[PDB]
C-alpha cells in the first residue's frame, strides 16, 4: 500500500486480478465447485479462494450496490467534501480566535493572583490573555515517550472501496 | 597589598565627614548633600572628585589612580551602603514590589559614580597613553571623530519562569553574555518541571551607552 496508496475506488491490484477472474469466467468454475456434490474434497479450497477474493469488501454495503450506485456516489462525494472543508475551516477559526490577533513575539506577561506556581509564588502567564480564556496547565508540556511493550494496537487495514464495477460483480457472485 | 574592607571603611569616612565651605562659607557636606539626593532619586551621577580625597589621604588617591576600577567598585558599595542613612517611573515600581517580595545589589543600584580625576595629573595626549597605565586612571584630550547613538546597554537581566514563579537575575559584565534557558531555582530542578526562563526587559536594569572615538589634534 506505499505502492498503491491509491484512492477511495480506484482499482487495485487486486481488484483488477478480480476482474480479470471475472471476465476469464473462472468465477463460474469455482460456484460449479462449490455447487457440485461430485468433487466436495475440493470445496476447502474454492473456499479459501473466497475468503481470499474478499478481502477489502464488508457485506453490509456489498448488498447495497445497485446499478445507479455510480451518479449517488458522485453527489455522496461532492457532499462529504463539501462538509470536510467547512469542519477544517470551523477548525481553523476556533484555533485564530484561541490565539492573538497580534504577532508571536507581541511581549507582555502577567500574574494570576489566585493561582499558586509548582512553588509558593503565584503563576506567571507568559502567552497571552487569549490563551488565558480558556486556560489549561499543560499548554506547554510535551506528551510522555510510553515504551514499546505499553503502546495499544492499531488497524491494519482502512476501507478503500474497490472499483464500482468490481463492486456489482462480487455482490454478484 | 591592600585590606578593601578597611578601605571601604575609609571611604564610607570620607564621604560622611568631607566638607568645603561652599556658597560662601556654609561649610557644606557636599558628599552628604548629594548623598541625600542619590537616596531621595532627585540625582542618579556621583562625580566624587580625587582633589577632595586628597586633602584627607594621598596614598588613597594614589591606590585609586593606580587601581581605579577596583576602587570605582568599592566607592559605590560604600555609596549604597550608605544610602539608607540619609534616606530621611517603572523601575522603581519594580524595585518597590520586590521589597515587598522581602516583607541582586547591582539591580536595586539605581545611581553612578564616577571619579573626577586630579589636577595633579597632567593630561595626556593620546600617543602617551603607555601599556603602563593599563587598569589606571587617566586623563586625555583629543579630538572627538565620531559618536554613536545612545543604545541601552544591559547591565543586570531580569527573567522569569513560566512554571514556578521565580525571579532570576544575571548580572552583565562582560560586552557579550549567554541568556539563560531553562530555570535553575531548586523547586523546577527536583521537580524536573521543564521550565524556561523569559527575559523581561520592563524589569531588568539597562543603563545608556555610547561609543565614540577620540583621535589626536
Ligand atoms: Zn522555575
Amino acid at each position: 500500500l506505499d505502492q498503491e496508496k491509491k484512492i477511495d475506488d480506484d482499482a487495485s491490484a487486486h481488484d483488477q486480478l478480480l476482474w480479470a477472474i471475472h471476465l476469464s469466467g473462472l468465477d463460474d468454475l469455482l460456484l460449479f465447485l462449490a455447487s457440485s456434490s461430485a468433487e466436495e474434497q475440493w470445496s476447502l479450497h474454492v473456499l479459501e479462494i473466497v475468503s481470499l477474493m474478499f478481502r477489502d469488501q464488508n457485506p453490509e454495503q456489498l448488498a447495497g450496490v445497485g446499478q445507479g450506485r455510480l451518479a449517488q456516489e458522485r453527489s455522496a462525494d461532492f457532499a462529504e467534501l463539501e462538509v470536510l472543508r467547512q469542519r477544517e475551516m470551523a477548525e481553523k477559526k476556533t484555533r485564530a480566535l484561541q490565539r492573538g490577533n497580534r504577532h508571536s513575539r507581541f511581549g507582555g506577561s502577567y500574574i494570576v493572583q489566585g493561582l499558586k506556581s509548582i512553588g509558593e509564588r503565584d503563576l506567571i502567564f507568559h502567552k497571552g490573555l487569549h490563551n488565558l480564556r480558556n486556560y489549561s496547565s499543560d499548554l506547554g508540556k510535551q506528551p510522555k515517550k510510553v515504551p514499546k511493550r505499553r503502546q495499544a494496537a492499531r488497524e491494519l487495514s482502512i476501507q478503500r472501496r474497490s472499483a464500482l464495477n468490481v463492486r456489482l460483480f462480487l455482490r454478484d457472485f | 597589598l591592600k585590606d578593601y574592607a578597611l578601605e571601604k571603611e575609609k571611604v564610607k569616612k570620607f564621604l560622611q565627614e568631607f566638607y568645603q565651605d561652599d556658597e560662601l562659607g556654609k561649610k557644606q557636606f557636599k558628599y552628604g548633600n548629594q548623598l541625600v539626593r542619590l537616596a531621595h532619586r532627585e540625582q542618579v551621577a556621583l562625580y566624587v572628585d580625587l582633589d577632595d580625597v586628597a586633602e584627607d589621604d594621598p596614598e588613597l588617591v594614589d591606590s585609586i589612580c593606580e587601581n581605579a576600577r577596583r576602587y570605582a567598585k568599592l566607592f559605590a558599595d560604600a555609596v549604597q551602603e550608605l544610602l539608607p542613612q540619609y534616606k530621611e517611573d517603572v523601575l522603581d515600581v519594580y524595585i518597590e514590589h520586590r521589597l515587598m517580595m522581602e516583607q541582586p545589589a547591582e539591580l536595586m543600584r539605581r545611581f553612578e559614580l564616577y571619579f573626577q580625576g586630579p589636577s595633579s595629573n597632567k593630561p595626556r595626549v593620546i600617543r602617551e597613553v603607555r601599556a603602563d597605565s593599563v587598569g589606571k586612571l587617566v586623563t586625555v584630550r583629543g579630538i572627538v571623530t565620531r559618536v554613536s547613538e545612545v543604545k541601552p546597554k544591559m547591565v543586570v537581566a531580569t527573567y522569569t519562569c513560566d512554571q514556578c514563579g521565580a525571579e532570576t537575575y544575571q548580572p552583565i559584565q562582560s560586552p557579550t553574555f549567554m541568556p539563560l534557558i531553562m530555570c535553575p531555582s531548586q523547586e523546577c530542578q527536583t521537580n524536573r518541571s521543564g521550565g524556561r526562563l523569559y527575559l523581561q526587559t520592563r524589569g531588568s536594569r539597562f543603563i545608556k551607552f555610547q561609543e565614540m572615538k577620540m583621535q589626536e589634534h
